[PDB]
């Protein structure tokens, strides 16, 4: 009844089974690599039924050392991971194996990682602001409790630092459960996060699932599903509020595209798999709060080559309630967090949810920044003296506003030595109202760089000789 | 097409119908996925050779009928999401030419 | 008067710059479409 | 000897035939869809001979409901459209089926839509000008008899009225006929054009051929050939001057590109069909003057991304002879037709063709209008008073010239009581020469709106 | 190539020939069409190598 | 990978290693050449998936 | 017997079926016969691939027009070989070693296979001896290396061939060693002009010329470089004689390789190039190299398609060079000859260790001034020079004078302008550009610096214009 390996080509393995014993799609099969240096048990996932009792499968582990014709065993079910309160405080890989305690969790209940999304009738839109203490996020991209939040950006613009900052700000005081999913990111970052959570004593409430960029495409494709399965158990079964952090969700799509052509799929535009949107929707529609069951999800989304029109981020955009879009231009200016205020968005940034004052101040800030962006090239070529008095005043205000949107972040201390700060939402709204009214135009713009609230502004202005 | 059929039932019965498609670019992406998975030859942006037909036959069902057929009408409001305000992309160009 | 002449010259130079840039941008647009099609068709042929 | 459907892949259908009965390329085959909801007769155009007595064909109608193995009949000829005087005043699809009266024209003579251009020795080696009677076109951008004219214009600038005017003029001043080819025709706009031509009473002089937007690419690709076949019959058999309209030629090119993609052919630069130039040439080289009779074609051209170097417009313009830009600004002035005298152009506006005096007058008019356009911004912002007296008089002269470029069209009678006017080319040239010289500045501006020659100018002068 | 061969016949007989190609852009386009119809992989601007 | 293995032998035995790859662009080009010669389906810029 | 037969013909590429055990080795030469009247000839096919079933895919050196399926194909048992020795000097050969200026010559010479491995890595030694050409821009900003590898990049018609002629005049003329010129896919009339010019200058007696030009099948255009390089290798490794190797154009070798790869059925790489582009280029280039005690100064003109310097061909060629002169369309448009882009060109020996401290300082100051001018072009294209600061205005005037003074009346430019060329000693070049960078000639008009040699020419031209130096 067992199958045998017929073709091996990178992470894709063709397996022939006796007629009537062909495994179902997404079933987990087991093969053996007996070579001493690389001896292991490969988990393959059935991807396609090629016909003639052949199945195309994706290896979860490197196929180096695999031999043609070796026995392949069908487990009869999909990949399944342990679920329950025992996952909290531990590190797992995509297959449910505990890393910091091998063998732990083997006796837990195991849930299949493949699952349909919640029924549409159980979906309730979430409109409740989740305060963070970050000026730019709270003012322009207010996050939603139980909603879907994303941090878009190119390589090395501050997505991981921002995720760590939000773990510090949100998860530390969180009363429920946290799940972190490292998807195709740096192993060193995973170790740093593990140690930092242990230090903050947040780890006991956190389940960490890692599949890193050194893993084959299959692991990077299924790690997000594993972590989401744990989070789904905590949501549906345990009935508790869940935080879900994913970094980086683009790696799921990228891993899908890596094996797409080896599966016989004709490429789509920009070298992506034809089923980009379908797989992304299958994964994302599970990352949601249902009626009375809350998942506040925060996802880092890599934007390939800073191109926000790339198919992957463009498809991802529709699945989010709030989006903080980090910019390489803002980054290179030195502003941190390198948020693009004109590009970021939030579905609860309207007067009904945040109130008239907050909405008006945010809109005025956006208008000033848009006008400054329009005038930037004029200033570059013809100089600022050829602007009108109103335009010059607007430019001064806009420069101060953009500096004040930057903040000394708690997780950025290792990069600046400066301890971080938290600004209450009321103070943020008041300070930016004052800025838009021109009440701080007498201070040097350098006074507004990487500070907290108004008291920090006054102190830094004093250090620079100005008075507030 | 499901929405268009539901609306067409009313339109042919003398009613006036407004149909919003949000968005047709997602339909085009789904059809491209299907066509690629069926190995039909691709063109610009990997779209099959009949994506323009996909959208045109849908949108031409929005019509103002003559008094002989009851005077019913269906008004179409297709929605297209451009990227970087690129209206010269394939699907935006098609739908702009169609409407 | 000299500022009028200088600004007329600058506006004409901006006309020329915009025309050249639009030509280059259209060439880049066509090249990108052609290259995307080349990649798509090459992948499809590899699977033929 | 009938074939049978083997493969169905969207609009592409493979048909197997007995060894000795494989149809010729471009032959029109017939198949039947018998499912009640979608029952119809498919027309298939043989595109390729795949071997083993299989032919790859493009379906002219949606293949939904087609079944493998259904009998396929070969007509023995390519797509044939009805021809004769009977096609006037009626609407046909790309296959020659009447839309306003199904079954009409079945008994007329039928011509294959695939025909070769006139032999090399039968072409006319001397270019000729088509005198329309419109001042702006005749003077600034003279039309070429048997040539090609691009038409550019946004919505609501009198494009439809201009087409009606050209239909009137070809029918009345040449004893000719018009064929309208709606390539990618919006059904709403097709019905609007039908009704408007009927109301204007010029539908009797025109034959409409619609390949509509909701049709598969094959009919959109062949509708231009169908209309051109009707026009060729009028030119060759009836000995008439024809005026063929194509809207939009870019949609003919795009339908060809889509057909090429469906047939699995590798796309060319910018994704167009490899044979883009060949198809464009095959279409355009049939629009020519032969043995004293001509088909003149006005063609609406869409320029992708406004890029005139794009392969589609670049290929189309290689065949065009003149350009007529309809301007929103000109239309908003009340000037009709809303032809942009500065954006428009013509390749035969040179001394060797139109003579020295026509060139001289046209160039003087162009210079005056260009100067006025340059001064327009100063006028608008800093005011006319700022301009010098020389500039003020030049502005008055240019305003009078641009008003006189307007004309009371024959298509305007249905909108205004006065009938249209025809202006002989010599009279137009002399009148505009005098206007440029400054022999009518003393007359008021309003005297120059919507009139014909110098006699109308004089009469409106006394009237005011 | 036809024009070139006709001219070459005279040239190799001591004659002086002037050959005009109007224009080679369209010959390149035709050759590219033939190559693509042969399914030869294209290069810059879809032209054959 | 050879250099990485040599460095890893020292790294796993308590030594500190510094490895310079000069440069990975050419390794990527060589891998693309190998993959194309094996006729594996290419991706962006003909590189393998 | 043991001869194969032609089974497939696809242009220059031919598939040949051999009896089992007689399949020729890779790169072996095989002979076929075309018997049709006007095209009758003997085809030389180089084995390129083993297809299995005793089939070999081969690249034809001559056009295959008239070839028939099933004709006998004979295996020479070895690869293409070319004559070597002192006898090749003064004669013109084709890719296969046939003498063109005197058919039959060199058939009795020692013959070397055109395929061989590059020198062992242990025999390689870096070369850093400066080669003084007398051109201001080259000597200052891109000093050439004696025994190193020099390249001249440039789009269509920017002056690559004229600069190759200039360097033949300036280096090969009074050269004690041997010279090898390899025309690779260039104009045939250019080859004839070079032949006649070398004969007139008496340099031909020391030069070996090998031509595979534009109207050749891609196989010949990709093997002619190997043939000429084999003659150069013989002179380097057997007679211990300093060798000059001029190649024009090596991009044509890459282009022919791309055409062959397309015909061979290989899956295309980016921009339609062969997957083995970098590998083929490296295999060719690593053979062009000096070894310990054996010097080859090679100078290669590299064509840049569509002025695109990021095209894969030149992009991969860049890594194989010690000195790289980049000719620019913009500089050419300004009328500056040689149309060298001083900011994109480079030399491995332009460091204070090799060229001295003052040479390096002057070169770096010139580069800095030109870079600042390049930066300011964006402002200047719109507003002109008058909106800049006084420092920037002074720098821009200095930069315009410097860029004009980098031009020179070349020896090979006389045929075009009628003006004899000039040679500038390196010390004078350094002194003059030091003076320019310090603003000692700012008062002279710009045109005083255009197409001249040293400071004496500068004085004469300035006086003729009206300014006194
Ligand atoms: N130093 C120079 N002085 C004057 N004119 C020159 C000079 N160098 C080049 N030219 C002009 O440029 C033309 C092209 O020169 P050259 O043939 O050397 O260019 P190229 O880069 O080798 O061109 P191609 O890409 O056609 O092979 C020369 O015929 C001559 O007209
Ligand atoms: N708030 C900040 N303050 C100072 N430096 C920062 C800040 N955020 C990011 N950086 C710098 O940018 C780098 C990239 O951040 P990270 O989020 O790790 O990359 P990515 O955005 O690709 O995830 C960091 O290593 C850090 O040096
Ligand atoms: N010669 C004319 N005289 C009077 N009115 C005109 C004339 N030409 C156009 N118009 C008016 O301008 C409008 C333009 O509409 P139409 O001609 O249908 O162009 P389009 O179809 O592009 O909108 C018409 O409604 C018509 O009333
Ligand atoms: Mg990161
Ligand atoms: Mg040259």
């Amino acid at each position: 009844t067992a199958g045998r390996v017929v073709r091996i080509t990178g992470p894709v393995v063709d397996v022939e089974f006796p007629r009537g014993s062909v495994p179902e799609l997404f079933n987990a099969l087991h093969a053996e690599i007996t070579f001493g240096a690389l001896a292991k048990t490969l988990t393959l996932e059935v991807a396609q039924h090629l016909g003639d009792s052949l199945v195309r499968c994706i290896s979860m582990q490197p196929t180096d050392g695999l031999v043609r014709g070796v026995e392949v065993t069908d487990t009869g079910a999909s990949i399944s991971v342990p679920v329950g309160d025992g996952v909290k405080g531990h590190v797992f890989n995509a297959l449910g194996d505990c890393l910091d305690d091998p063998g732990y969790g083997k006796d837990f209940e195991h849930w299949s990682i493949h699952r349909k999304p919640p029924a549409f009738s159980d979906l309730e839109p979430r409109t409740e602001m989740l305060e963070t203490g970050l000026k730019v996020v709270d003012l322009l991209t207010p996050y939603v409790r139980g909603g879907k939040i994303a941090l878009f950006g190119g390589a090395g613009v501050g997505k991981t630092v921002l995720i760590q900052e939000m773990i510090n700000r949100i998860a530390r005081n969180f009363g429920g459960t946290s799940v972190f999913a490292g998807v195709g990111e740096r192993t060193r970052e995973g170790n740093d996060l593990w140690v930092e959570l242990a230090d903050a004593n947040v780890l006991k409430d956190t389940a960490l699932v890692f599949g890193q960029m050194d893993e084959p495409p299959g692991t990077r494709m299924r790690v997000a599903l594993s972590a989401l399965t744990m989070a789904e158990f905590f949501r549906d079964e345990q009935g508790q509020d869940v935080l879900l952090f994913i970094d980086n969700i683009f790696r799921f799509t990228q891993a899908g595209s890596e094996v797409s052509t080896l599966l016989g799929r004709m490429p789509s535009a920009v070298g992506y798999q034809p089923t980009l949107a379908d797989e992304m929707g299958e994964l994302q529609e599970r990352i949601t709060s249902t009626r009375g069951r809350s998942i506040t999800s925060m996802q880092a989304v890599y934007v390939p080559a800073d191109d926000y029109t790339d198919p992957a981020p463009a498809t991802t955009f529709a699945h989010l309630d709030a989006t903080t879009e980090l910019s390489r231009a803002v980054f290179s200016k030195g502003i941190f967090p390198a948020v693009d205020p004109l590009a970021s968005s939030s579905t609860i940034l309207d007067p009904a949810i945040v109130g008239d004052e907050h909405y008006r101040v945010a809109q005025e800030v956006i208008r000033i920044l848009q006008r400054y962006k329009d005038l930037q090239d004029i200033i570059a070529i013809l100089g600022i003296d050829e602007l009108s008095e109103e335009d010059k005043q607007l430019v001064n205000r806009a420069r101060r506003i953009e500096r004040f949107l930057s903040q000394n972040m708690m997780a950025a201390e290792q990069f600046t030595g400066q301890p971080g700060s938290t600004v209450p939402l009321k103070e943020t709204i008041e300070a930016f109202d004052k800025l838009t009214k021109g009440e701080f135009d007498h201070l040097p713009e350098q006074a507004f760089f990487l500070i907290g609230g108004l008291d920090d502004l006054a102190k830094k202005a004093e250090s620079l000789g100005a008075k507030l | 097409y499901t929405g268009s059929a539901i609306g067409q039932h009313w339109m042919y019965n003398g009613k006036h119908v407004l149909i919003v498609f949000d968005d047709l670019s997602k339909q085009a992406d789904a059809y491209r996925a299907i066509s690629l998975l069926l190995r039909r030859p691709p063109g610009r942006e990997a779209f099959p050779g009949d994506v323009f037909y996909l959208h045109s036959r849908l949108l031409e069902r929005c019509a103002k009928l003559s008094d002989e057929l009851g005077g019913g009408s269906m008004t179409g409001l297709p929605i297209i999401e451009t990227k970087a305000n690129d209206i010269s992309a394939f699907i935006p160009t098609n739908v702009i030419s169609i409407t | 008067a000299s500022r009028r002449r200088a600004m007329k010259s600058a506006t004409d130079n901006a006309d020329d710059l915009i025309k050249a840039l639009t030509l280059a941008a259209n060439r880049e647009r066509q090249a990108q479409i052609t290259q995307e099609i080349s990649e798509i068709v090459g992948g499809a042929n590899a699977l033929a």
